[PDB]
DNA sequence: CACAGGATGTATATATCTGACACGTGCCTGGAGACTAGGGAGTAATCCCCTTGGCGGTTAAAACGCGGGGGACAGCGCGTACGTGCGTTTAAGCGGTGCTAGAGCTGTCTACGACCAATTGAGCGGCCTCGGCACCGGGATTCTCCAGGGCGGCCG
DNA sequence: GGCCGCCCTGGAGAATCCCGGTGCCGAGGCCGCTCAATTGGTCGTAGACAGCTCTAGCACCGCTTAAACGCACGTACGCGCTGTCCCCCGCGTTTTAACCGCCAAGGGGATTACTCCCTAGTCTCCAGGCACGTGTCAGATATATACATCCTGTGG
C-alpha cells in the first residue's frame, strides 16, 4: 500500500480500442503515450495563462484554450482540434 | 584611362560600412505593403501600428543578416567565396527551418 | 476604401538583399539568391505575422500592437528588445 | 441520500479522457486564478483527438509490419512520416524510436 | 662605423683632384657601380680588391681610407691603383671645352655639371656588377650586389651596420645550384644570368686569362666575345669595356640616353625603321655620338646620364 | 498615527531595485501560492547586478566610441563581446543594434 | 490623464550612475534596459516556479531563486549572481 | 568503498562512434572524427549532468533520478519521452 | 577471398542499424563515464538505472542528429566522407559553438 | 563491357517457449450533486488619440546597360588514408548474492506568510532647458591600382 | 616588332578621418500628487524535523562469448593543379517612387459605471480508477531453406 500515481493508461487505451479493435500497447510505448499527453497539456496550459496575463484577464475559458491551440498545433490539427473542441464545449453545454 | 576598383574592393567597403551601422536596410513602404499583403490573407481590413511594422521589420532584418552569415559560412565551408542557394538552403536544413 | 495589394513581394529590391548580405559578411552573390531570399522573408512572416493576428483576435481588437509582434516573435524563440 | 445518478463529465461531453482530471490539474496548475466550466471540455477534446490521430498513425504503421502492439518504434515512424505531427514534434526524441530509413542519393552506387 | 673627418686625422691619404674635375656625389651614385653607400655627407665607402675604401672630395684634393688590417699609411701601390681606377691621368677640361666648342647644348648641361667622371673597375667585379643591372631601379641593383658580396664573398669586418666582404671568388660562381641559391636571395631570372655568365667564363671560354686578355685587344672583338657570354646585351658590354676595358668609344645607350637624345637633341633612327630598342638602333647611335663629339663621347654619355638622374 | 519611520525593504538590503515591487509582481504573476519574504530580495539583487555588468559593459563601449551617453549599438557590442552574457542573450534580438565587425579570413584581399 | 504604467527606468538609471557617474543613456537604450530586466524577471520565476512545481512545494523562497540562477545564468554569472543574493538576503534578515 | 574514476572517455569505442554515424546515415569517416565526436558527447553530457545534478541538490536528495535528466533535457530543449511524467 | 568493395559494407550496416532500435553504445563505460561527469559536480552521487538509461538515449539522438548535420555539410562540399570540420560547421550553423 | 555463376546476406516458414499484456476484483479517495455568495467580466456610453488617406516637391535610390576579370566548375593525376577481412585479446553481459544508504511516508507543531485597516512617500506624469550629437565644409591622411623602370630572348 | 618574364616604387585618384562652427531636440532635473508599499496585528496551515520502513542501488564474482583491437592489403577518393568560359561586379546614365511635411477625418482603443451569472468554496456521498493476481498467446529464438545481390572471369 503506497501512493497512487495517476496517468494516461485506461483512456488512452480506450480511445486505441475505439480507433484500432484489435490492436495493443505495449508498456513502453503507453509511457510515451502519457509523456506526450502530458506535454500537450503543459504547452496549451501555459499558452493559455500567458494569454490570460496579457489581456488582463484572471480566467482560463474555452476561448483562451482554442487561441493556444491555434497558435500550438500547426496545419489542418489546429483546424481539426478547434472542431472537436467546439463539438465537445457544445454537446456539455447541451446537456 | 578611367580609375576602376578591382572586383571585390568595394564589396569589403560596402561590408564595413553596413556592419557599423545600426540603420534599416529595407525600404521602409514596401515592406509595410508586404506585411498589409500577407495579414490580408488572415483577417480582412486590419490595422497595423507603426511600432508593430517597425518591430517587424527589425525582426526581419535581424533573421536576414543571420542566414546570410551562416550561408557565407556554408559557402566558405564549400571552398567558395559566392553564396548560392544550396547554401542558404543546407543552412535552413541545419536549422531546422526545412 | 478598399485597396488590395499583390505582387509587394518584389519591393524587396535586389539592392536591398545585397545590403542585408553586405551586413551579414557577403562578398560575392549569385543571381538566384534574390528570389530564393524574397520567399525565405516571405515564409518568415507569414509565421509571424499570423500569429500576432491571432493575438490580435483573442483581444477582440482591430489593431496589431507592437506587443502582439514581441509575443509572436517569443513563441519562435526570437525574441526582440525595444518595443515593451 | 440518494439523490440523482452520477454521470462523469466525460460521459456529458461523449469524451473519453477525463473531464474533471484535467479541471483539476489546471486548478493545481496554478495557470490562472478561475477556470472556466468548458475549458477542461475544450482540453480533453483536443487531447483526444491528438491521442485518435497518433494512435490510428501508429496503429497503421504497425499493421504494414505485421504486427499487432504498438511499440516506440511504430510511434516514432508515424510521427516522423506525417508532417504537421513532426512539425508538433519535432525538438522531441522518442525513447527506443530509431530513425527514419533515409539514405542520400549521392551515397548509392552507380 | 664609417670613419669621418674628425674620427682618424692620422689615417687618410690626399691625392690631387680638383673639384672641377671630379664630383663624387655625380659620379658614383649615378649607376656606375653598385657598392658603394651613402651613410655622412659626401663620404662613399666600397669594398674594391679585398680592401674597403672610403672616399671623400675636398675642394681640390681627394681623401681616401682604408679597411683591410691595423696600419696607416696606405702603400703607394694602392694609390697608384684608386688612380687608374678614377683615371687621374686623363684632363675633362680640354674634352669639356671641346665639346662645348662643337655643341652648346654640353655646355649647357654642363653649365652646373663640371666633374663627372668615369671609373676603371676590375673586369669580373664590373662584369658581375652589371649582369644583374638591366631593367631595374639603380638601389634594387646596389641592393642585389650587396646581398650577393655577403652571400657568395669573403667577409672583413662589421662597420657596425652591416659587414663588409670581398667580391664573389670566379670558382664560388661557377658551381651547380648557383642559380636557385641567388634566387632565393631575390635576383630573378638575373640570377641564372650570373650562372650562364661564370661557368662559360672557365668551362667554354678560356678561364680568366681569355677575359683578362680583351684589356688589350680590339675595340670590336672584344665587344663581341662580351657579347658571346650569355645575358651580356650591348648596353653592358659597352659599359664594361668603357668601365672595366678601357675603351671610351664605347658609349652606353639605354632609355634614359634614348629620352635625353628625344628631347633635347631630336636625335631619330634613320637607317632603323622603329624607335624601340635595338642593336641597329644602339650602333647608330654610337656612330652619331661618335661622329658628334669624337672617340671620348663616354665621358659626355656619363656627364648626360648623370644630369638626367639629377632632374 | 505615529508608527515608526516608514523604510523601504530596498534601503533594508541595500539595493536599488524595488524589493516591494518584485514581491507584488511575483504574487501576482500566477507562479506558486505563496512567496517567501527573502525571495524578492533575492531576484532584485540578482536583476541589479545584471543590470550593472551589462550597463558597465555599455558604458565602457560609449567611452571607446567617445560618445557620453549609451545607444542601442553600444548595448549590442557588450552583449556581443562577452561570451556570458552573448550565451544568456543567444536568442536575443536588440532593435537598432546591428552586428559586430566580423570580415572572415578567405575574403580579405592576399 | 491615463492609466499610469510602471517600467524600470529609475532603477536602471540609478544603478548606471553608481556604475559610470558621468555617462548617459537614451530612450531606446533605456527601453531595451527595461525589456532585458522584464525578460530576465520572467525566465528566473518560471524556473522557480518549475521548481517548486517538481518538488511537490507551494512557495517560492529564495532557495529557489537561487537554483533557477543557478540553472540560467551560464559561467562565473551565476556565481557573483548567487553571491550578490545571499549578501542581500544576509543585510534584509540582519536589519 | 571510495574510488575514483579517470579516463572513462574511451569507454566510447572506434566502434561505438562507427555505429552511430552509421545510424545518421555516413559511409566514409575520417580517423579524426573520433575525437571530435568524444569531445562533443563530453561537452553535452557536462551539459545535461550539471543541469540534473542542481535539481538533485535542489531536493536535497543524493540520487539522480529519471525525472531530473528529464527535466534537464527540456531546459535544454530535447525533450525526451518515455521515463515518466 | 571474396572482398566486397570498399563501401557495399557501409550501405550494409547503415541500413541494419537505421532498421534497428537499440542502443548503440556499450551500457557500462557510458555508465562510467556518467559517473565521472557526475564527481566533479558533486561527489559521493548515486544513479538510478533508469537515469542513466535516459542520459544514454539523449546522448545517443543528439550524437545520430549531429551525424546527420553532419553528412549534409560533408555532401555539401562535394565530398562523401566526414570530417572534423564538417562536425563545427553544423554545430556553428545549429548555434552550439 | 555485358553476363553467368559462386559466394554471401536476406527474407520467408515453421516449431517452441515465455513473460508481458489484457482482464477480473477490492476499495478508497477523488470526483460529482446541491447551494451560496461575491467578484470578474460582459455591455453600453464617451474621449480623444492614433491611424489612414491624399498631395506635391525633392532627390536619393533603384533599374538598365556594358565591359571584363576573377571565380566557379569540370577534368586529370596521385598518393595517402580508410574500408574490409581475419586472428587475438579484452572485458561487457548475465545471474547470483549480500549489505545498507537513502527514498518515501507519517506525525507534531511552530514559525512564516496571507489578509486587512491605516498611513504616507516613492515614483509616474507634465514642463522646461540647455548641452550632446547630427551635420556641413574644408583639409590632411590613407588606401588602392596601374604604368614604367639603363632589358632580353622569341615567335611570329 | 610586340611581348611577357618577375616584380617593385611612384604618383593619381578616390575614400575616409579629423577639426570646428551651427543648431536643435531630447535627456535630465524639478515639482505636485495619487496610489501602492509599509506598519501593525491576527490566524491558519506548509513544511521543517524526528522517526521508521523497505527499495533499489552499489559492490563483488564467476564465466561465455560477443565485441573490440591490431594488422595487412588494396583502391576509392580527397586534394592540388590547370584550363575555359560566363556571370557578377564596378561604373555611368536614366527613371521612379520613397520620403517628408502638411492637412483632415474618423475608427476604435481605452476608461467608467452598472449589473448579473459563473465559478470558488463547503459538505456529503459514491463509483472509477489504481494496485494486485493471474492466465495465455504474440513475439523472440532457433533452424532450414529459396531468393536477391554483389563481384569477377571469360567471351566476344
Amino acid at each position: 500500500r503506497k501512493t497512487r500515481k495517476e496517468s494516461y493508461a485506461i483512456y488512452v487505451y480506450k480511445v486505441l480500442k475505439q480507433v484500432h479493435p484489435d490492436t495493443g500497447i505495449s508498456s513502453k510505448a503507453m509511457s510515451i503515450m502519457n509523456s506526450f499527453v502530458n506535454d500537450v497539456f503543459e504547452r496549451i496550459a501555459g499558452e493559455a495563462s500567458r494569454l490570460a496575463h496579457y489581456n488582463k484577464r484572471s480566467t482560463i475559458t474555452s476561448r483562451e484554450i482554442q487561441t493556444a491551440v491555434r497558435l500550438l498545433l500547426p496545419g489542418e490539427l489546429a483546424k481539426h482540434a478547434v472542431s472537436e473542441g467546439t463539438k465537445a464545449v457544445t454537446k456539455y453545454t447541451s446537456a | 584611362k578611367p580609375h576602376r576598383y578591382r572586383p571585390g574592393t568595394v564589396a569589403l567597403r560596402e561590408i564595413r560600412r553596413y556592419q557599423k551601422s545600426t540603420e534599416l536596410l529595407i525600404r521602409k513602404l514596401p515592406f509595410q505593403r508586404l506585411v498589409r499583403e500577407i495579414a490580408q490573407d488572415f483577417k480582412t481590413d486590419l490595422r497595423f501600428q507603426s511600432s508593430a511594422v517597425m518591430a517587424l521589420q527589425e525582426a526581419s532584418e535581424a533573421y536576414l543578416v543571420a542566414l546570410f552569415e551562416d550561408t557565407n559560412l556554408c559557402a566558405i565551408h564549400a571552398k567558395r567565396v559566392t553564396i548560392m542557394p544550396k547554401d542558404i538552403q543546407l543552412a535552413r536544413r541545419i536549422r531546422g527551418e526545412r | 476604401h478598399r485597396k488590395v495589394l499583390r505582387d509587394n513581394i518584389q519591393g524587396i529590391t535586389k539592392p536591398a538583399i545585397r545590403r542585408l548580405a553586405r551586413r551579414g559578411g557577403v562578398k560575392r552573390i549569385s543571381g538566384l539568391i534574390y528570389e530564393e531570399t524574397r520567399g525565405v522573408l516571405k515564409v518568415f512572416l507569414e509565421n509571424v505575422i499570423r500569429d500576432a493576428v491571432t493575438y490580435t483576435e483573442h483581444a477582440k481588437r482591430k489593431t496589431v500592437t507592437a506587443m502582439d509582434v514581441v509575443y509572436a516573435l517569443k513563441r519562435q524563440g526570437r525574441t526582440l528588445y525595444g518595443f515593451g | 441520500k440518494t439523490r440523482a445518478k452520477a454521470k462523469t463529465r466525460s460521459s456529458r461531453a461523449g469524451l473519453q479522457f477525463p473531464v474533471g482530471r484535467v479541471h483539476r490539474l489546471l486548478r493545481k496548475g496554478n495557470y490562472a486564478e478561475r477556470v472556466g466550466a468548458g475549458a477542461p471540455v475544450y482540453l480533453a477534446a483536443v487531447l483526444e483527438y491528438l491521442t485518435a490521430e497518433i494512435l490510428e498513425l501508429a496503429g497503421n504503421a504497425a499493421r504494414d509490419n505485421k504486427k499487432t502492439r504498438i511499440i516506440p518504434r511504430h510511434l516514432q515512424l508515424a510521427v516522423r512520416n506525417d508532417e504537421e505531427l513532426n512539425k508538433l514534434l519535432g525538438r522531441v526524441t522518442i525513447a527506443q524510436g530509431g530513425v527514419l530509413p533515409n539514405i542520400q542519393s549521392v551515397l548509392l552506387p552507380k | 662605423g664609417h670613419r669621418t673627418l674628425a674620427s682618424t686625422p692620422a689615417l687618410w691619404a690626399s691625392i690631387p683632384c680638383p673639384r672641377s674635375e671630379l664630383r663624387l656625389d655625380l659620379v658614383l651614385p649615378s649607376g656606375q657601380s653598385f657598392r658603394w653607400r651613402e651613410q655622412s655627407p659626401a663620404h662613399w665607402s666600397g669594398v674594391l680588391a679585398d680592401q674597403v675604401w672610403t672616399l671623400t672630395q675636398t675642394e681640390e684634393q681627394l681623401h681616401c681610407t682604408v679597411y683591410r688590417s691595423q696600419a696607416s699609411r696606405p702603400t703607394p701601390d694602392e694609390l697608384e691603383a684608386v688612380r687608374k681606377y678614377f683615371q687621374l691621368d686623363v684632363t675633362l677640361a680640354q674634352l669639356y671645352h671641346h665639346w662645348g666648342s662643337v655643341d652648346s647644348h654640353f655646355q649647357e648641361v654642363a653649365q652646373k655639371f663640371q666633374g663627372v667622371r668615369l671609373l676603371r673597375q676590375d673586369p669580373i667585379e664590373c662584369l658581375f656588377s652589371f649582369i644583374c643591372s638591366s631593367n631595374n631601379n639603380i638601389a634594387r641593383i646596389t641592393g642585389m650586389v650587396e646581398r650577393l658580396c655577403q652571400a657568395f664573398g669573403p667577409r672583413l669586418i662589421q662597420l657596425d651596420d652591416v659587414t663588409y666582404h670581398g667580391f664573389p671568388s670566379l670558382q664560388a660562381l661557377a658551381g651547380p645550384e648557383v642559380e636557385a641559391h641567388l634566387r632565393k636571395l631575390g635576383l630573378g631570372y638575373r640570377a641564372r644570368y650570373v650562372s650562364a655568365s661564370a661557368r662559360a667564363i672557365l668551362e667554354e671560354q678560356g678561364g680568366l686569362a681569355w677575359l683578362q686578355q680583351l684589356r688589350e685587344s680590339s675595340y670590336e672583338e672584344a665587344h663581341k666575345a662580351l657579347c658571346i657570354l650569355p645575358g651580356v646585351g650591348t648596353q653592358v658590354a659597352d659599359c664594361i669595356c668603357l668601365m672595366a676595358l678601357d675603351k671610351p668609344q664605347a658609349v652606353p645607350v639605354d632609355v634614359h640616353m634614348w629620352h635625353i637624345a628625344q628631347r633635347d637633341y631630336s636625335w631619330h633612327p634613320t637607317t632603323s625603321q622603329a624607335k624601340g630598342p635595338s642593336p641597329q638602333t644602339n650602333k647608330e647611335l654610337g656612330n652619331f655620338f661618335r661622329s658628334l663629339w669624337g672617340p671620348y663621347a663616354g665621358w659626355a654619355q656619363a656627364v648626360l646620364f648623370s644630369a638626367d638622374l639629377r632632374q
